[PDB]
């Protein structure tokens, strides 16, 4: 992991 | 409960990168107030130039690019959103949620990247505080960070484009890849999605 919108 | 349905606010530009010299560096041309009173009427005078606006709803501050006569960013960002305009809200050209992808038709005044026909992985990602970070494209959707950043450092970036050296769009970013707080890649819109979206 991970993702995270910007 | 219906007479006092509030309505969303416009997408309201409030700066841009400015890539047109030697140096890369944000501009602001509107501040908090105006921003305000513009996302509510949906009326914004202001002169446009710049291929890429920084843009702000009533809570988060992010990246619009134009390319090919469309301003795109990102549907996390903007939702459904009208854009400010001269002439009043204007409606989105196109809205992707599958895409994290919205467009309006790009501002009069604005100027737009075209789409790269160069096919190379060699890649420059523009940020929120005028920062190009060389960026090695490893898919369609993704690149590594040179550089790994913390995700602090992209934060408001979404919108923002990948560019190629010859200075051609190649996507719009969209989100960060971290693992405990540092950013090693980035995730974007490839401009071929775009032009499918497009055409
Ligand atoms: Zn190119």
């Amino acid at each position: 992991p991970s993702s995270t919108p910007c | 409960h219906m007479a006092s349905m509030k309505k969303k606010g416009s997408v309201v530009i409030v700066g841009r990168i400015n890539l047109s010299g030697d140096t890369a560096y944000a501009q602001q041309t509107r501040g908090e107030e105006g921003c305000q009173e513009t996302s509510q009427t949906g009326r914004d005078k202001n002169q446009v130039e710049g291929e890429v606006q920084i843009v702000s709803t009533a809570t988060q501050t992010f990246l619009a690019t134009s390319i090919n006569g469309v301003l795109w960013t990102v549907y996390h960002g903007a939702g459904t959103r009208t854009i400010a305009s001269p002439k009043g809200p204007v409606t989105q050209m196109y809205t992707n949620v599958d895409k994290d992808l919205v467009g309006w038709q790009a501002p009069q005044g604005s100027r737009s990247l075209t789409p790269c026909t160069c096919g190379s992985s060699d890649l420059y990602l523009v940020t929120r505080h005028a920062d190009v970070i060389p960026v090695r494209r490893r898919g369609d959707s993704r690149g590594s960070l040179l550089s790994p950043r913390p995700i602090s450092y992209l934060k408001g970036s979404a919108g923002g484009p990948l560019l190629c050296p010859a200075g051609h769009a190649v996507g719009i970013f969209r989100a960060a890849v971290s693992t405990r707080g540092v950013a090693k890649a980035v995730d974007f819109i490839p401009v071929e999605s775009l032009e499918t979206t497009m055409r």
